């Protein structure tokens, strides 16, 4: 935007292919995957006979 | 000792300005985003000193 000699321009993280917060979601997903898979070791697999 | 003499000097002085004319006086904007209601704000003036 430009008015009477004062102008401002901004380029945001928002994009047609990715959302603004997509970066944080990607990191959170990464952390959860390590956190959950490691935590699944504390409980282990489930078994049942037949 | 210098009753009848001519004295010459070099000096430093602080800078000073006065306003002769105001150029691009008033610039405006109706800021509304992330506000309870519309607000009026005065953007910077330009001064000719």
């Amino acid at each position: 935007l430009e008015v009477d000699g004062i102008t401002e321009t901004i380029g945001t993280t928002q994009s047609a292919m990715y959302g603004g917060a997509s970066a944080q979601i990607l990191q959170i997903n990464e952390d959860i995957k390590e956190l959950l898979d490691g935590l699944r070791a504390y409980f282990g697999y489930n078994m049942i006979g037949l | 000792k210098y009753e009848n003499h001519t004295v010459t000097l070099k000096i430093l002085m602080t800078l000073r300005y006065v306003v002769s004319d105001i150029l691009k006086e008033s610039r405006y904007q109706y800021t509304k985003f992330n506000q309870p209601k519309s607000k009026f704000e005065n953007l910077p003036q330009k001064l000719l000193l």
